[PDB]
């Protein structure tokens, strides 16, 4: 049963070097080549290089100076080393088995983020409606999760009891730091009669924050 | 006959070996080369008293009967001498029955020692096919 | 080296429809083309190799074609489980290159967004920053231009957008936009508009607040 699992260091600073291992099980490294492919967030797949069963290696024309591939057959291990890292090599890195000109078994991937940023806990700011005629079927409420690093952040409404109407939008990066949002739609009859809270954990900084969404003032 | 790399490549292709049971053509050219060195009249007696025949070195103990072999199952139903021709048709047709059994191409030791895990598509790059 | 030009980039089709994706090569790649399917956040998986051979376990509604430079993947009578991205890869010599991707997405009915602008939280103004947020939820198609307007003039500096992947249920898109300002610059102005233009709209969906109202 063929398995490929890759292990990287998760976050790394620009301009340093990266080694990712890809351990394989279920075939011998002597008999199959292994490829390295990568996908930038929200971009297509990009071929990085390969090492054939006989140890010969081939590379992407343009990254040839930075990539170096090798393997220890005994150990069932292929190794990828990148150098002169730029924030642009922030991507999910996969190794794949090659069996006669098709990559037929891929691993799960490892995400690599290349940043200079330090661990920053978020700032959750309750978003309440301006007091507009919320005497209509539904009302939309939010939480702005601003300023954290690294990803991810988890956003549940009401300890996850409220699930329908939720829309967590994916985090955008501004200046080294991330910003995220979630809207939720409840009927006027839930709000502000019952409470709605966004709960936010950012495991990295060991930060849990809950903000009750409370109506606006005048 | 001794074939040339692309000459053989085009004939294995005429007989349907390109991607036969998902093995790309270069797999076949590469195994002809490390088995017979592309020589159709190749014959090699083996320690067990059987003989390997032709360009893909098909063995008389299982695949062809030659009279001299103890236990000839003759699974391709072929006279081993039919495999020493220069028309590859019968050596190909029995290769198709060998590669449809369990081990695919691992049947041929030279392929799984010198071809498996190498850029076998190199044996056909350059040929007009 | 040989580059692959996949077309179209994105495609909307209904379940049961038959779609056709295309890869074009800058050189003859001699039928060494593979096609991979990638579902939402999953490792790609092999579909067709050597141009026409279906991989183990793959359904008969999938069919590869081509020779030389023009290759195709036809999918007939689309199932729900066939939406996602499709990639071709050539295998003629190294380096190998993939095409760009085709995102096959579920066609549904036209829909307008539920726009919602939100004034800054007081806890934020306390810290001195001011993000006005605007949610444009559950619309279809995906195309929509959002534009911010401080006191009648449009603003481009400071805006930050995000879209969700098409919804699993009801197949709509939602989009957040955030204009960030400083507390200071914020109190120097009065109306805050979130303007949206999207197919259904004759004239845009507009959403305003004024700092003095509550």
């Amino acid at each position: 049963q063929v398995q490929l699992k890759e292990s990287g260091p998760g976050l790394v600073a620009p301009s340093q070097s990266l080694s990712i291992t890809c351990t394989v099980s279920g075939f011998s490294l002597t008999g199959y080549g292994v490829n390295w492919v990568r996908q930038p967030p929200g971009k297509g797949l990009e071929w990085l290089g390969m090492i054939w069963g006989d140890g010969n290696t081939d590379y992407n024309s343009a990254l040839k100076s930075r990539l170096s591939i090798s393997k220890d057959n005994s150990k069932s291990q292929v190794f990828l080393k990148m150098n002169s890292l730029h924030t642009d090599d922030t991507a999910r890195y996969y190794c794949a088995r090659e069996r006669d000109y098709r990559l037929d078994y891929w691993g799960q991937g490892t995400t690599l983020t290349v940043s200079s940023a330090s661990t920053t806990p978020p700032s959750v700011f309750p978003l309440a409606p301006g007091s507009a005629a919320q005497t209509n079927s539904m009302v939309t409420l939010g939480c702005l999760v601003k300023g954290y690093f690294p990803e991810p952040v988890t956003v549940t409404w009401n300890s996850g009891s409220l699930s329908s109407g939720v829309h967590t939008f994916p985090a955008v990066l501004q200046s080294d730091l991330y910003t995220l949002s979630s809207s939720v739609t409840v009927p006027s009859s839930p709000r502000p009669s019952e409470t709605v809270t966004c709960n936010v954990a950012h495991p990295a900084s060991s930060t849990k924050v809950d903000k009750k969404i409370v109506p606006r003032d005048c | 006959k001794v074939f040339g790399r692309c000459e053989l490549a085009a004939a294995m292709k005429r007989h349907g070996l390109d991607n036969y049971r998902g093995y790309s053509l270069g797999n076949w050219v590469c195994a002809a080369k490390f088995e017979s060195n592309f020589n159709t009249q190749a014959t090699n007696r083996n320690t067990d008293g059987s003989t390997d025949y032709g360009i893909l070195q098909i063995n008389s103990r299982w695949w062809c009967n030659d009279g001299r072999t103890p236990g000839s199952r003759n699974l391709c139903n072929i006279p081993c001498s039919a495999l020493l021709s220069s028309d590859i048709t019968a050596s190909v047709n029995c290769a198709k029955k060998i590669v449809s059994d369990g081990n695919g191409m691992n049947a041929w030791v030279a392929w799984r020692n010198r071809c498996k895990g190498t850029d076998v598509q190199a044996w056909i790059r350059g040929c007009r096919l | 080296d040989i580059q692959m030009t996949q077309s179209p980039a994105s495609l909307s089709a209904s379940v049961g429809e038959t779609v056709t994706i295309t890869c074009r090569a800058s050189g003859n790649i001699h039928n060494y083309l593979a096609w991979y399917q990638q579902k939402q956040g999953k490792s790609p998986q092999l579909l067709v190799y050597y141009t026409t051979t279906l991989a183990d376990g793959v359904p008969s509604r999938f069919s590869g074609s081509g020779s030389g430079t023009q290759y195709s993947l036809k999918i007939n009578s689309l199932q729900p489980e066939d939406f996602g991205s499709y990639y071709c890869q050539h295998f003629w010599s190294t380096p190998r290159t993939f095409g760009g991707g085709t995102k096959l997405e579920i066609k549904r009915a036209d829909a307008a967004p539920t726009v919602s602008i939100f004034p800054p939280s007081s806890e934020q103004l306390t810290s001195g920053g001011a993000s006005v947020v605007c949610f444009l939820n559950n619309f279809y198609p995906k195309d929509i231009n959002v534009k911010w307007k401080i006191d009648g003039s449009e603003r481009q500096n400071g805006v930050l957008n995000s879209w969700t992947d098409q919804d699993s249920k009801d197949s709509t898109y939602s989009m957040s936009s955030t204009l960030t300002l400083t507390k200071d610059e914020y109190e120097r102005h009065n109306s805050y508009t979130c303007e949206a233009t999207h197919k259904t709209s004759t004239s845009p969906i507009v959403k305003s607040f004024n700092r003095n109202e509550c």
